[PDB]
């Protein structure tokens, strides 16, 4: 009876508690992230928090380079995050090997969502307490953002946000698009899209950021990369000379 | 480990009963009633479609009567999906037999096989039994017309008239009352409809809620014929037997 | 090879099989019965590879007996021959094939007619009035083709066989040491212990 | 093509006295017309007062002796240090050899 | 529930402990080792007068020099006997000699703990321990006549005399006083026959009891009823003679 | 409800995995051990509680080497630690076999990480009862790491775990602040000996034995070597002196 | 490691109910309404695209999927389960039929296959039933147009028209009032759009509604020409615009 | 892949799954066997919970394992089929390898072994069946009667019964069967068998089937009348007193 | 508490304990006593053999693994047979493949690792036996203590079993003394028999009650029982 809350089987209400609890684990890191699409690029911003002084800050990241073109940011415990990243990389490599072309961002997303859906149905596998946000500049769809959860669900976004204060960042962005009337940041350079991202990240969270409080990922035609404390600092400086 | 969530579907109760089999039967007892009556010149299979709607496409439907062979058919009572798994293996067993011996499979041999498969889910593997009860109507040149029945336990028996599903008790009593060894297919067809008609949990017994089938040796031929009545054919035989 | 002859007369099937068993240079035995009773009304003669020969026969027998008991019924000669053909057809594409040729003679109590089946090691089955495996047909088929009649009596059949065996003893290079004859009819299987000089 | 066998020559002799026994063998090991060693022991003391020599293809002879010695060791472990009678050693060696009935140890062994 | 190979807080394997409880309910079996051979006796204990008592086989031959008696869930012993017989025959095939009694026993005991649902040690495929104990008696050159007690725990002990089954504690106490290094095969037979009589619910007779022995000379033999009926008579007399 | 802490892969209502958390308790209960990254290598040190005079000194080595350039030390259930090192070894051999080059520290860390994280995915296994500090020198520098039972791991400037983990972390933070330009192989070896002695106050009851090992590009050529004899006593004294 | 769950997670209770299947049906009940209407010359399946956020792009998520070029499906219940079921359905359509007979399976057979996959998740070791109910519409030369419903138990039944999910009871009622055996495809599309309106609370346009049909062959959607017998797919997803056009004549 | 230990020991040294397997046997229709001096007779009662059956085709209680051996049982019908099939197969295998049909004891020991194995193998429950196996060893004339139970234990009996009310019927037999003088006739042997079933069948000319096994594969089942004739002659013996 | 976290090895208690393993450790304590000690030339094993009745034998407690290695057991006998057997193979493998005698330290690591696999997997149970391994290799005499938890330790001496604490204090006291008993086997054996009788209470070591074993510089691991140990009682 009471075991319908330990493994992934239906509860009398037709619910899957373990999947629900896995969702709870995604906020364990107290990190917030958001992604927006530029005119020809995709940017993902995520908070970086290094409490312990004994830690080497350069190794504390929740953003991963899945492939030459796909970037993935994770919201959830790091061990499950790395499990998902390794799998994604393997899946991307194998796909290119078998089909002759780079795995599209939305397809990798679906693949990972499907994998997650399985932990939802088979009782011996637990779900992963993570939410995966994949980004890239697809060669057929252009700037792309696809996010998957422990439920095995996934969808494409104009822009999105994940984390404890996900709702604030989301409504902030929603409002901005109701205004601009377009589904993206009408900017030619990614540097400006990165700035917009950091700006609204601030308006919504009501907080200031130093060069080590952020982590940034950028996807462009044929390439995805992360910025350095200094590349970010340069971004921070520019937003400062406008406010 | 896993053991914590294992129901142990194949154990004995302190009374020596098989829980899952008992419960499976309980489940079947709520399934639409299916009847089988064996005449001297044929066999009748009639079943009541449990629950219906006006929008239900009753022409392309077949939830209770399935052709297993060219000389064997079954009436289903229980989980349709479970029954299809078994029906399909039964269909295959029949053909393996035909390929091996170049002769149609003797009815009991096919029934015993399906029953042994059911019996298996009862003794090992830790899986739930099939929530299905079958009424087999068939003919072979060794025992002629035969009527069998198999339930979740994997046990099977032969009958002259039998019912599975809901109200089998009331139904069995009615059959035991009007059955006569020298009956004729048409007599049986009527007994079948009358019996269902009195045990139904519904208002009336309309054609849209019925499936009918007969296995006759059409005098004008010399061979056996299986007929799964079409909606119209049912609506007809339903007016004739005075049930309009 | 050995001699395996079969003939289906009016109310029975007769199977004549050579008695010699030769291993290389010497004739090891001259009273070998190259036959197995598959059921009260079905007999099977066989010839071929040294060990596979009896191994197959006995394997087929065990299976028919098991069927008989499980069903308390006797399979028709036709059903038995189809089972046997399928077994040989499996064998031909296996790792090491049974190199055995067989004749199945049975009396179908339901049809009330004798039946003769010829099946070679490839699983090639055919029903015939009379048949043989190996070189046997080469010497005898011209005789059978001539004197054979569907209404022959068991006695007429044994005479036609005797004629066949005489031709074999005349033109065939090998001394097969005579044959053992058996009859299959409505009353089971019996052996003609007197063909050495019938 | 690859031939898994070779011939290292050698000759061994075993004579059973009345209360003694001898097992001799030259110490020359060869390959075709060349000498590999002028002194390569070919007769071994295997414990429990049993001497053995597996002559023919050296690699096989070595593997067999090695396997038998190890067999004696386990005999002790398994049967409370009981001594292995020469007749028991012989039967054991038969099984060691027949275990490779289809990829034989190319040796003529004497104990 | 709880793993079939779980330890109790006392450091014991539940399943094995419960296994022993089952053995206590079994028929009594007694073994006595003398420098003239080993005697093995058992309580037939038929459950109904209609049961043909000689079809009760609780004393079996393992090889010509090894015999064994069982007590507890007897059916569980068939495979053990089978394993034992094979082990002896195999040993002979591999070494052209008789297997040592202790080695034969060790082989049997190796099966004992091979149970569980997937224990990380090999492939112990057996749902539960054996519900029977065995008295293994035989002879070999290195250690002469021997009697062993093989339990479902995997451990086995060598005894000069031993009783297993429902009458064990009682019978064991008896054997304690009755046994001495100079017993004769004859004495031992009566002694086993006597102690069985004390612990058996039924009046011991050549039909609900059975004797046997193993001697270097004639191997393992199972005394037929006649031969035992007399050893019984001979006992009644010696007891009544004081 | 409850019982969430009885099986390994279960998420509690708050999203935690209690079994992993309980494993951590087995870690905090063990000896204290540390790692100190320096300007061209790493130093590992550990506390070896002396149960009695019977323990042969210098014999029960706890620090382990993986390949030829990696050091690993851990606190908690020692057998779990060895199990983890054996895997690290196969992982390293595998990597070298295919890529020729000895496995990078970051790469090696993730191999261990994925393996440990794997033991938190099923209820048929239990999590590891150790936290492991490990590292070495590779193609581009020195790397220090600490891996938790949850499979979590990060790169450290200095790291500690076990009974006296707080003392150690305290000492490490001071070193980090008072040496922004970097410590040296030679220095870190002494500094390590000190931190172990201080951190021993949370277990001051039983007498202990010190063990240090290092891997410095200049002092060991980039290979992992144990600190013995002179250099060892020299550091022991540097500690004994500052513990007063 | 290794799945040690080799026993059923779905078993019979004393009353004879199969808990997990019941519970799965409950999950289907909470699901967004979807429906199917069969006309004399076509079938229509539709549902509401309940976007989880205005930042999400509802087009990147299809609730109505093409299984074969003459068969489509829609559902109610757990989206992720539906998604994998579709992949398996498309694949089984090939491996168990197209690769054997050289043609796509008839609607009833494919449904039969899907039903089997779902039935197994009801009895196989270590799994839970799928939390979805499908509505599959298709056409084949010998059966014409057909509409089926497949439930978690693996049971499937043919319909003239029906609805599943949230407001299925209300919707099924509204359908019994407007259905007859003479509806033309466009009439059914209309009735469908009306039925769906009762279930939708907020926006009701071509971007919030997903609708597809099984009608005539679209040689324009074939991709090639040159083979007379190949006339194109009978399945077609209506475009955002096509929907709005009909919404005006609502 | 399922290997849960279903048959395990409980604190008191008992194996419940096996014990409960016996409860299933106590619930099965009664079965009795008695050996005469030149034969063995097997009797089994027929339920009456439902009557409108087709006796021609409905599986009978006595089964032939080979031409000289028969087996009857009490307990789960479906379970008995699995044992009967294995038995029949083993009987044919024995003839094929030993070149001699099985002895009754051999065939019994084989079925018992199969039963024992299902009491200590993972993922399976014991057989809810108890059997009576009777017949004549090849080229022998001394009758054989054996019994097996879920535990895997077996033994021979002069006469024995199993199933529901077997308690009653065994008592009848213990004070009506003299080993000194066994039913020297096939007739008086069958009579004793019917007599014992009447103590529990409560008038059932159609509720008592009998099979007589004589040496050399001479097995034959009686008909309602033949049996009913014994019923008739037996009821008078009572009234004529 | 405990009752909810001791149903199997795969479960940690809230305090971080592994009860099934602890229950295994208990089977050891309940076992007979055995002692081990070494000089720099020899290593000795002394163990008290236990019997069932006065009609039963005294179950052996010492097993030889190779010519240079052996051990004494405490707890479940069968598990010692399994572990000693695995050790016998490892030694054998080391000789056949590398023609090298297996280092006692390495034999300890092998035992530790084998035992550990039984404390992290489902369905498996921990070994319920303690082992004292002695042996002479290329680095001298050695004594190891093996615990079912997988913990192996190298010592100059130690003991396990019931009342083992007696002998352990004695040895820890006698240390400096016996450690130097080089070139003199009989002196180390007596020193060992003295440590073991420090755990007596029930009775006094008899002839068929005492069991001694030794290995060393030029002494192949050999076992003494009965009359052979008479000169030590």
């Amino acid at each position: 009876a009471g075991y319908d809350r330990h493994i992934t089987i239906f509860s009398p209400e037709g619910r899957l508690y373990q999947v629900e609890y896995a969702f709870k684990a995604t906020n364990q890191t107290n990190i917030n992230s958001l992604a927006v699409r530029g005119k020809d690029c995709t940017v993902v911003i995520s908070q970086k928090k290094v409490p312990d002084k004994l830690l080497d800050p350069t190794t504390v990241s929740y953003i991963f380079c899945i492939s030459r073109t796909i970037g993935m940011v994770v919201n959830g415990p790091i061990p499950d995050a790395r499990n998902a990243a390794l799998r994604a990389k393997a899946e991307a490599a194998e796909f290119r090997y078998k089909y002759g072309y780079d795995m599209p961002c939305d397809v990798l997303a679906k693949r990972m969502a499907n994998l997650s859906q399985i932990y939802t149905q088979r009782a011996y596998m637990r779900p992963l307490g993570v939410i995966l946000t994949f980004v890239s500049v697809d060669e057929e769809l252009g700037p792309s953002i696809y996010k998957t959860d422990p439920a095995g669900y996934y969808v494409g976004y104009k822009a999105t946000a994940t984390g404890p204060k996900q709702q604030e960042i989301t409504t902030n962005l929603e409002n901005h698009f109701k205004k601009s009337k377009i589904d993206h940041i009408n900017e030619e350079s990614w540097e400006k899209v990165v700035e917009f991202a950091i700006t609204h990240m601030i308006d919504a969270l009501g907080t200031e950021f130093s060069k080590n409080d952020l982590e940034v990922g950028v996807a462009t035609k044929d390439k995805f990369f992360t910025l350095s404390a200094e590349n970010i600092e340069e971004r921070l400086v520019a937003i400062a000379e406008q406010d | 480990g896993s053991r914590r969530y294992d129901s142990r579907t194949t154990i004995f109760s302190p009374e020596g009963r098989l829980y899952q089999v008992e419960y499976a039967l309980e489940s079947i007892s709520h399934a639409g009633t299916a009847i089988g009556i064996m005449a001297s010149d044929g066999i009748v299979l009639a079943a009541e479609r449990k629950v219906t709607s006006t929008l239900l496409e009753q022409d392309t439907s077949t939830e209770k009567l399935y052709k297993l062979n060219d000389k064997i058919a079954v009436a289903v009572a229980g989980l349709t999906a479970d029954a299809e798994i078994l029906i399909n293996t039964a269909r295959i067993h029949a053909q393996n037999y035909l390929k091996t011996y170049n002769e149609d499979i003797p009815v009991e041999i096919l029934v015993r096989r399906l029953s042994d498969i059911k019996q298996g889910y009862t003794q090992h593997g830790g899986l739930r039994p099939f929530g299905v009860s079958f009424i087999y109507a068939g003919y072979d040149d060794r025992y002629g017309y035969q009527l069998y029945t198999s339930n979740p336990s994997g046990n099977y028996t032969g009958w002259k008239a039998i019912s599975v599903g809901a109200n089998t008790s009331a139904a069995q009593t009615l059959l035991q009352m009007d059955y006569k060894d020298d009956m004729k297919v048409d007599d049986a067809i009527e007994l079948a409809l009358k019996t269902l008609s009195k045990t139904t949990d519904s208002s009336a017994l309309t054609y849209d809620r019925l499936e009918f089938a007969t296995i006759r040796k059409g005098a004008n031929d010399g061979e056996v014929y299986q007929k799964i009545f079409k909606p119209q054919e049912i609506k007809d035989i339903l007016v004739k037997t005075g049930i309009t | 090879m050995d001699i395996i002859l079969g003939i289906r007369v009016q109310d029975s099937v007769i199977l004549a099989s050579s008695k010699a068993v030769t291993r290389g240079i010497s004739v090891l035995k001259d009273s070998d019965d190259k036959t197995r009773q598959l059921s009260p009304h079905t007999l099977m003669s066989f010839a071929g590879e040294a060990g596979d020969t009896v191994q197959f026969a006995e394997y087929i027998q065990a299976n028919i007996q098991l069927y008989s008991i499980r069903e308390d019924y006797e399979l028709s000669p036709q059903a038995v021959s189809s089972f046997v053909r399928q077994e040989l057809a499996k064998s031909i594409r296996s790792r090491r094939p049974y190199q055995v040729n067989v004749l199945i003679g049975g009396y179908d109590k339901k049809k009330n007619k004798p039946e003769l089946y010829q099946i070679d090691y490839l699983g090639t089955k055919v029903e015939l009035p009379y048949g043989a495996h190996g070189y046997s047909g080469f010497y005898t088929f011209s005789l059978l083709d001539h004197h054979y009649r569907p209404d022959m009596t068991t006695e007429e059949g044994l005479d036609l066989l005797k004629l066949c065996v005489q031709e074999l003893e005349k033109r065939m290079p090998m001394d097969f040491k005579g044959v053992i004859v058996k009859i299959v009819d409505k009353d089971g299987i019996r052996q003609v212990d007197d063909f050495q000089a019938q | 093509q690859f031939n898994p066998y070779g011939d290292n020559g050698g000759t061994i002799l075993g004579i059973a006295g009345e209360d003694f026994a001898v097992l001799a063998g030259d110490t020359r090991n060869i390959t075709d017309y060349s000498i590999n060693s002028r002194y390569e022991p070919k007769v071994f003391d295997c414990g429990d007062n049993i001497v053995m020599s597996a002559n023919g293809f050296a690699a096989d002879g070595d593997a067999l002796v090695k396997r038998f010695k190890n067999s004696v060791k386990w005999y002790h472990f398994d049967h409370n240090d009981k001594k292995l009678s020469i007749n028991s050693a012989a039967r054991n060696i038969q099984h060691l050899l027949y275990g490779k009935r289809f990829f034989p140890y190319y040796v003529h062994t004497i104990i | 529930d709880r793993g079939v190979s779980t330890f109790s807080p006392e450091g014991r394997l539940f399943q094995v402990e419960y296994s022993l409880e089952a053995i206590k309910l079994g028929s009594t079996a007694i073994g006595i080792a003398t420098k003239e051979g080993v005697v093995l006796g058992v309580e037939k204990r038929a459950t109904s007068p209609l049961l043909e008592s000689d079809s009760i086989e609780k004393i079996v031959e393992i090889d010509r020099h090894i015999g064994c008696a069982m007590s507890g869930l007897t059916a569980d012993a068939r495979s053990m006997i089978e394993h034992a017989r094979t082990a002896a025959v195999t040993h002979n095939l591999y070494y052209d000699e008789d297997i040592n009694v202790e080695s034969l026993t060790q082989s049997v005991c190796d099966l004992a703990l091979r149970f569980g649902e997937g224990a990380s040690g090999e492939e112990r495929l057996m749902s539960r321990p054996f519900g029977v104990a065995l008295l293994i008696a035989g002879h070999d050159a290195d250690d002469g006549y021997q009697l062993f007690h093989a339990e479902p725990s995997g451990t086995f002990y060598r005894y000069n005399a031993k009783a297993i089954g429902s009458g064990s504690e009682g019978a064991q106490a008896e054997l304690l006083n009755e046994w001495h290094s100079s017993l004769t095969l004859k004495e031992a037979e009566l002694l086993v026959l006597k102690i069985l009589k004390q612990v058996m619910e039924e009046k011991l007779d050549e039909n609900n009891a059975q004797l046997s022995c193993i001697t270097k000379q004639d191997g393992f033999k199972i005394y037929d009823n006649e031969k035992t009926a007399e050893l019984i008579k001979e006992l009644k007399e010696k007891e009544a003679a004081e | 409800g409850t019982g969430y802490d009885l099986s390994n892969s279960v998420f509690s209502p708050d999203g935690r995995n209690f079994q992993v958390e309980y494993a951590v308790k087995a870690v905090e209960n063990g000896t204290t051990s540390i790692g100190i990254k320096c300007n061209d290598g790493v130093v590992f040190a550990v506390e070896k509680l002396i149960t009695s005079k019977l323990l042969v000194p210098q014999k029960n080595v706890k620090i382990q080497v993986v390949d030829r350039h990696i050091g690993c030390v851990y606190s908690g259930l020692i057998p779990d630690g060895r199990h983890l090192v054996n895997r690290g070894r196969e992982e390293a051999a595998s990597f070298k076999k295919l890529y020729k080059t000895p496995i990078p520290i970051p790469a090696f860390a993730d191999r261990l990480g994925q393996y440990v994280q794997a033991h938190t995915l099923y209820n048929s296994v239990r999590p590891f009862g150790v936290s492991t500090i490990f590292g070495g020198v590779d193609k581009n520098g020195a790397h220090l790491y600490m891996l938790e039972p949850s499979g979590s791991y990060w790169g450290y400037k200095g790291a500690a775990t076990g009974k006296g983990r707080q003392s150690a972390k305290a000492e490490l933070e001071k070193l980090v602040d008072h040496h922004p330009e970097g410590l040296s192989a030679r220095e870190a070896v002494k500094q390590a000996a000190k931190i172990i002695y201080l951190a021993h106050e949370d277990n001051k009851e039983k007498d202990f034995e010190l063990e240090i090992s290092w891997c410095s590009l200049s002092e060991t050529n980039g290979l992992h070597k144990f600190v013995k004899g002179d250099l060892l006593q020299e550091a022991i004294d540097f500690a004994q002196k500052e513990i007063n | 490691m290794t799945d040690r769950y080799s026993f059923s997670l779905t078993t019979f209770s004393p009353s004879g109910k199969l808990g997990q299947i019941d519970y799965a049906l409950t999950a289907v009940k909470q699901g967004v309404t979807s429906l199917g209407i069969k006309a004399t010359n076509g079938v229509v399946i539709a549902t509401e695209k309940k976007s989880s956020s205005p930042l999400a792009m509802s087009e990147t998520l299809s609730k109505v999927s093409l299984l074969t070029p003459d068969i489509g499906a829609v559902y109610s219940g757990m989206g992720p389960d539906y998604r994998v079921l579709v992949d398996k359905s498309r694949k089984v359509a090939h491996t168990s039929y197209k690769r054997i007979y050289g043609e796509y399976p008839p609607t009833k057979l494919l449904v039969s296959e899907v039903a089997k996959i779902m039935q197994e998740a009801t009895q196989s070791g270590g799994v839970r039933p799928f939390g979805v109910s499908l509505l599959i519409a298709g056409h084949d030369e010998f059966n014409g147009f057909s509409l089926y419903q497949v439930d978690p138990s693996g049971s499937y039944f043919p319909w003239k028209a029906t609805a599943i999910g949230k407001g299925s009871v209300a919707a099924k009622t509204f359908l019994e009032k407007r259905w007859n055996d003479e509806l033309e495809l466009e009439d059914a599309i209309h009735i469908a759009l009306l039925t769906l309106k009762e279930s939708v609370e907020g926006e009701f346009n071509g971007d919030t509604i997903e609708l597809a049909i099984i009608g005539d062959e679209n040689p324009d959607l074939l991709g090639y020409t040159g083979i007379p017998t190949d006339k194109g797919p009978r399945f077609r997803k209506l475009t955002s615009q096509e929907i709005n056009d009909r919404l005006e004549a609502l | 892949g399922y290997d849960r230990a279903l048959s395990i020991f409980s604190p008191d040294g008992h194996i419940f799954q096996v014990e409960y397997a016996l409860e299933a046997v106590k619930r099965g229709t009664c079965a009795v066997g008695v050996k005469g001096k030149n034969c063995v007779v097997l009797g089994c009662e027929r339920r009456s919970t439902l009557k409108l059956q087709d006796t021609r085709i409905t599986p009978s209680k006595v089964s032939k394992i080979d031409s000289h051996v028969v087996l009857s049982f009490s307990g789960l019908n479906a379970d008995s089929r699995i044992l009967i099939e294995k038995a029949r197969v083993e009987a044919q295998s024995h003839r094929l390898t030993l070149e001699d049909p099985v002895t009754v004891e051999y065939l019994t020991r084989y079925v018992a072994g199969v039963q024992q194995r299902y009491t200590q193998s993972g993922g399976v429950r014991p057989f809810g069946v108890s059997t009576l196996i009777a017949g004549f060893d090849p080229r022998d004339d001394e009758p054989k009667l054996y019994q097996t139970e879920p535990s895997g234990i077996y033994s021979s009996w002069s006469a024995q019964t199993i199933g529901r009310n077997s308690k009653t019927v065994r008592e009848f037999l213990e004070k009506n069967y003299d080993r000194k003088e066994p039913p020297a006739t096939v007739e008086e042997c069958v009579k004793l068998t019917v007599r014992s079933l009447l103590e529990v069948v409560q008038t059932g000319a159609k509720n008592i089937e009998i099979t007589v096994v004589k040496p050399d594969s001479d097995i034959v089942a009686l008909s309602s009348e033949e049996i009913n004739q014994y019923v008739t002659q037996i009821e008078q013996e009572k009234q004529e007193q | 508490f405990r009752n909810n976290y001791d149903g199997d090895t795969v479960t940690f208690s809230p305090t971080g304990r592994l009860f099934q393993v602890e229950y295994a450790l208990e089977a050891i304590k309940q076992g007979s006593v055995t002692v081990g000690l070494r000089s720099n030339t020899h290593a000795v094993l002394v163990a008290l053999k236990r019997n069932a009745d006065e009609l039963s034998s005294y179950q052996k407690k010492i097993i030889k693994c190779d010519e240079h290695m052996g051990l004494s057991l405490a707890g479940l006998a069968p598990d010692a047979r399994v572990l000693s057997n695995y050790l016998r193979q490892q030694c054998n493998y080391s000789s056949l493949v590398f023609n090298r005698k297996l280092a006692v330290e390495r034999a300890g690591h092998l035992l530790c690792d084998k035992a550990q696999k039984n404390t992290q997997s489902y369905g498996g149970r921990p070994y319920g036996v303690g082992l004292l391994i002695i042996g002479y290799d290329k680095s001298g005499a050695h004594l190891l203590e093996f615990q079912p938890s997988g913990n192996v330790t190298e010592l100059y001496g130690t003991a396990i079993g019931a009342r083992s604490q007696g002998a352990k204090t004695y040895l820890e006291r006698t240390l400096d003394t016996f450690i130097k008993i080089d070139g003199n086997p009989d002196e180390l054996i007596k020193a060992g028999v003295e440590a073991i009788s420090q755990s007596l209470r029930d009775e006094s070591l008899t002839v068929d009650n005492l069991s001694i074993a030794i290995v060393g510089k030029d002494t192949p691991f050999t076992i003494y029982d009965g009359e052979a140990v008479a000169k030590y009682i």
